[PDB]
């Protein structure tokens, strides 16, 4: 019952910013990673970004570089995805995939996801 | 003589080749699968094979118990308006998804059937009342036998029916039922109708279902709380777990790709999409 | 009328004077008259998949041209 | 009565136990079975049967008849891939839906060798030479024939014998691979590149299709039975 | 005490179990049985005995002595039935109350061959030829001799030997038929038609009766014991 | 003093190296002194129904005329 | 405890109409049929009409054709039998036989029935 | 060290291929060291009641005069 | 590997065709590997108390004068 | 197919006519087909620690100078 | 069913029981093990391996690399100790952290002989003669060579053979000693004193180090398994 629940909406104009959050529970054995994934309207699910357990050491996807910011608050047991400069390519669904990981690919817990739409 | 727990054929050391023999070339028009092994196409060393197919044997593949149905019954207060809930379930593996799909890997089967009964009870109304440990009768009503209409009518005498009185708190209930099929194999799929629509008859008189044999194939189970009315309401859930033992099967069929819809083979719209998006030149 | 069958030893205990070594067996005795009641033996046969792999009338010889 | 002591586990119900129990219909006359053609004894038997692979799973080609067709052409020779495929039979969208994968989806671990078979479906007059290659993991997945040619492969010539088979020899660190996407138990890469090119004379369809099949080999096995995800019951 | 583990099912009471248990009156001197004539060993034994069938179950003839009598006459020859009957021994009102049916009402499945016997009960001087026919199911139940004659039948001549027997040979899709009305396990049709006609001289009763009997054959059997509906206890 | 009896195998498991094949038996040992206490054997005889079917003094020969 | 309980009465003049209903409960595994049967004062029980599971595809008995209407409301889990042009032949008991079926004959659940009388 | 004893069959089941016929026996094995603990055998002797019926010094001959 | 030992019969039941008479025995089979776990045998030896009664160097002869 | 093994007697009971003396054994019979299910035998081997103590190529002779 | 009687202990779970139980994955194909070098069969085997002793556990030397070094010098001869050590392998801070002690920390009782080995680590040109001595308990722990020399000891000469070994012969009142500090099961005293002195020529480091090792002997054993204190999980 590691409950991963996304939030943040998705209905901004082209160029703005949104704050994608994710409430985590159950037993997230800290050590490993915590991340974000997008499926897109009509493409394959793609990796967005991954942040380390509690460590603020992270990476970003080539496509999203610098325009997306993924952090965390292990006190609040949450992870955040600030997204500046939203665009017509960023229009998609976003998922908080934060469990196990060890890298940027392995998982045992996903969320229900939320849709984002950058209109214009 | 080649058993389930046998070591698999070894890998023979084969060297370089330049001959008129062609393991590599075939023709899948013949319907036949080209039967090769690594050595046929690449140089290999000798390998004493250790792995066995042990677990993949038909018997082992079904060696698990599986939840077929959840029967709900209750024991309300004597003064109550509604009747004491006693369930009747038509015995079939197709109410749940898991076990069904596994059984659908083939066209026909024979298996002695093991049923397990996991009962679980609780109160419902906010009150501190008491209920003494409850008993539960599970009566198998074969096709045609009198189905109980009341929770306390004559039918529960079970002079010929096979019943199981389960006392709550003890280990789950279990009974063995052999291959009880009217055919020489159980039929997972039946491409046909029970009736034939004759011309000297009205369409209604000759109509029936598609894929059905006998409406009543195996019978119904009837479960009731044996203990009488108690001032505090107690609901119960009996979970049935089936493990097909001594199983044989025939003619494999492609596994179900889209979610089930009804007892048939039919598929609902909005579920006709099983494979996801993947680009041809993307690993 | 006990049924003694052998087991396929997996993890070998540091023994060959009780366990690990000298073939480990197990006993089974049926308790009911009905065949249905018995425990699942698991000592089943395997077979040639050719009845599915090569459903052809004329034998398949891998080394030669399929269609001759 | 014989003195006894109840041990840990008593009264518990294992869904995978194998005990004897009482019979509901004592002395039931069971009808004898008959010789029904095609009897199966093991799941692997089905795994060794070739099954068509839905390679091209594009949003416009997925879930249709077009997914199994990999279209080749008479365009000049290049070194760019026709089709790429990762060896993870039970987790790669493409393989995961073939017989093999499905059976594989009921187990936690798989091992053995696999064999891919490619069927050309062009006009008699169409010729060519393709290269199908399996590169073991641990490096850069090839994107040019140059690299792919350095691994395990078969150079196929299109002719009278229409089908070609390339075996993927079981080469892995562990004795058994996970039936899920995992780095530690990765499988490598299957690739197909034009060896020469496709050549067709006049008045001939310049593009045609190739169909792919996959099947386990006599040495293949599966272990640790598990529940599949390729099906569910919502409420 | 010997270490033990309690398994699923313990403490449960199966009404069809077959276990040993303690005795209330240890060392009870049981009185020996005696050779009481007519001992039965199996239910089927009773099933093979002929029993009179209440054919004509009209609202005015049902539940009386008149139900067993099928009245024939000296009316000119026609092709219309004297009596129709569906082969569903345990579900057809007519058969369901004969010994066979009753025993059958305690089982879920029946199989084997059946035999009907017809007894003429007219005056010695009355002659005739009747046709009793069993048509397997899957078609139009005959309404004219023309059709019935196309199936399984016996052409009976009334004479010194007063009783005639037509066997219904076990012809069914399944190895066992349901003991309830079911299409999938249907049984067919039993019919009786005038072959010629009934002829009587002067001063002779122009109408008489025929009595029907039914019985299972050595090859008949019943399985899957069940509770009957032919009896109940209201409150 | 165990009683070993054979079972009439119905659904044959894919075995002949434990189950299915080589005749399946079952053990039974009475636990009480009273005959009443025993479990019902079920290994009972059948018989000729003629004592009911043909209660006639002179033998019934199906092939000939009943009343001669 | 698949409780089938008929209603609708039966005491109309010759030519009128009645609404025969049937409350259903327990577990009616939709797929199959749901129907009506009459026993008559002194005749054999006869099939009236059958309607499909949830489908409004039905049939009628030769005798009742068009003069009887059988529908359903699976939201209310009920079946209805409107009967116009009642006659001296229609005077009888009616039963809601709605279970299993698959056709127009097989059953495992009946009701207690109700009597109809078309007087004149 | 099992004790196998025979039972006095009362109600004979329709069998002589398991029950009814071929002498029915029962097994017993003591579980304690104390004689007191054992189950009551019931295989006891009977005797002549004359020690109570005819407590006379000179033998009683029914056919002759009692007092001679 | 059963251990069959005899019992010292106390109250004799009216039998010598099952109980009372023909030596009553009991079976015992250990269930654990540890000696500690076993049931107490009770088949123990007795001994001469002289090691306490006559702790003297020169043998005690009851019939003669103690101090000679 | 019982497994009878001997026990290493520790505290000797005052017996040699049941316990203490004549070698004490224990019975074991497996109840499952899987090797995993068995009880831990405990009848394991020991070995030479030299594979850790003397990981040297040329044999170690305690009586002579180590480095020669 | 066979009459039985439940005895004391039934249903209880001993963490040290050894019973049979049902298997979760029936027919699991276990992968065979391979000859992995260095296999261990018993804990004692590890105990016989020499392990470096952190002798000097001063607040400034504890928990560092300096703890294992016992520094000697070329100062004139005295009768004062270089190092003292009490034989309580599992309770004395110094020994308690060596392999021996650790294994010992999992048992309640230990027995057998022990052997200490001392490695000189000075320059080739440095010579000397030391005296390592084990005095059994029950008296005044020596503080001068004079006393120590009265017990069990080895007079070691520093030379080409750099390592010296003194065995502590198992001399104890009880057959097994407690693995904790206890008077009743006391072990005695291990001491090292300068026999002569350390002599070094010119241009030579006047002070150097000696390293100590400890290991059990073939005759050593441990009993009554227990939980260790050398580790814990706070919350
Ligand atoms: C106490 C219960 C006794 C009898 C229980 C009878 C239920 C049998 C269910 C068997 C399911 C086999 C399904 C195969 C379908 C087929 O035959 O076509």
């Amino acid at each position: 019952q590691v409950q991963l629940q996304e939030s943040g909406g998705g209905s901004a104009q082209t160029g703005g910013s949104l704050r994608l959050s994710c409430a985590a529970s159950g037993f997230t054995f800290s050590h490993g990673y915590m991340a974000w994934f997008r499926q897109a309207p009509e493409k394959e699910r793609e990796w967005v970004a991954c942040v380390r357990t509690s460590g603020v050491s992270a990476y970003y996807a080539d496509s999203v570089l610098g325009r997306f910011t993924i952090s965390q608050d292990n006190a609040k047991s949450t992870l955040y995805l600030q997204m500046n400069n939203l665009k017509p390519e960023d229009t998609a669904m976003y998922y908080c995939a934060a469990t196990s990981i060890s890298c940027s690919s392995g998982y045992m817990f996903w969320g229900q996801g939320t849709q984002v739409t950058v209109s214009s | 003589a080649a058993t389930s727990r046998d070591a698999l054929p070894n890998t023979e050391a084969s060297g370089p080749t330049h001959s008129k023999e062609i393991p590599a070339l075939t023709a899948v028009e013949t319907g036949a699968t080209n039967p090769l092994v690594p050595s046929d196409t690449v140089q290999t060393r000798h390998v004493v094979q250790h792995r066995s197919r042990s677990e993949s044997s038909i018997e082992s593949f079904f060696a698990r118990g599986a939840c077929v149905t959840i029967m709900t019954v209750d024991n309300p207060a004597s003064t109550t308006n509604k009747d004491k809930l006693f369930a009747v379930w038509k015995i079939t593996y197709k109410d749940t998804v898991q076990l069904r799909r596994k059984l659908e890997f083939f066209t026909y089967s024979r298996f002695d059937m093991e049923l397990t009964f996991v009962v679980t009870a609780n109160f419902t109304e906010t009150n501190n009342g008491h209920a003494l440990n409850q008993v539960y009768q599970i009566m198998y009503v074969p096709p045609g036998a009198p189905v109980p209409e009341k929770w306390d009518d004559y039918t529960w005498q079970t002079s010929s029916n096979p019943s199981i009185f389960y006392t709550y708190g003890t280990a789950p209930a279990r009974i063995s039922v052999p291959y009880v099929g009217i055919s020489n194999a159980y039929s997972h799929f039946y491409d046909g109708f029970s009736k034939v629509p004759l011309k000297d008859q009205s369409a209604a008189l000759g109509d029936s279902l598609y894929g059905a044999a006998s409406l009543n194939d195996f019978g119904i189970l009837a479960v009731r709380v044996v203990n009488d009315h108690n001032p505090t309401k107690v609901t119960s859930k009996i979970r049935v777990y089936l493990k097909p033992k001594h199983i044989r099967v025939w003619c494999p069929r492609p596994p179900r790709a889209v979610a089930y819809y009804g007892p048939g083979v039919d598929y609902k719209d909005g579920t006709l999409t099983p494979l996801s998006t993947k680009d041809l030149t993307t690993y | 009328g006990a049924q003694v069958s052998s087991q396929k030893v997996g993890a070998h205990e540091n023994s060959n004077r009780a366990y690990g070594g000298s073939t480990i067996n197990y006993t089974t005795i049926n308790y009911y008259r009905d065949s249905a009641s018995n425990a699942a033996s698991k000592q089943d046969f395997s077979q040639d998949p050719s009845k599915f792999t090569e459903p052809i009338k004329d034998v398949l010889i891998k080394t030669a041209p399929m269609l001759n | 009565g014989l003195p006894v002591m109840n041990t840990p586990g008593s009264n518990q119900y294992l869904t995978a136990d194998n005990f004897q129990s009482p019979c509901a219909l004592p002395e039931f006359d069971v009808t004898p079975p008959i010789d029904i053609p095609g009897e199966v004894k093991n799941m692997m038997e089905l795994a060794e049967i070739d099954t068509m692979i839905p390679f091209d799973l594009s949003a416009t080609k997925k879930n249709t008849m077009e997914m199994y067709r990999v279209r080749l052409s008479d365009k000049p020779h290049t070194d760019d891939p026709i089709l790429c495929l990762s060896l993870s039979p039970a987790s790669d969208p493409r393989l995961s839906h073939t017989m093999l994968g499905e059976i594989l989806n009921y187990y936690t671990h798989w091992a053995g060798s696999l064999k891919f078979t490619f069927l050309f479906c062009g006009s008699m007059m169409a010729t060519g030479k393709l290269l199908v290659s399996y590169a073991p993991p641990g490096a850069d997945p090839p994107k040019k024939r140059k690299e792919a040619m350095l691994g395990t492969h078969v150079i196929w010539d299109i002719g009278l014998q229409s089908s070609c088979t390339m075996v993927v020899p079981w080469i892995s660190n562990t004795t058994y691979r996970q039936t899920i996407d995992d780095s530690f138990t990765e499988g490598g890469y299957i690739s197909v590149f034009y060896q020469t090119r496709i050549v067709v004379p006049l008045s001939t369809p310049r593009e045609m299709d190739i169909l792919g099949f996959v099947s386990a080999c006599n040495d293949f096995s599966v272990r640790l039975l598990r529940d599949t995800t390729h099906i569910e019951q919502k409420a």
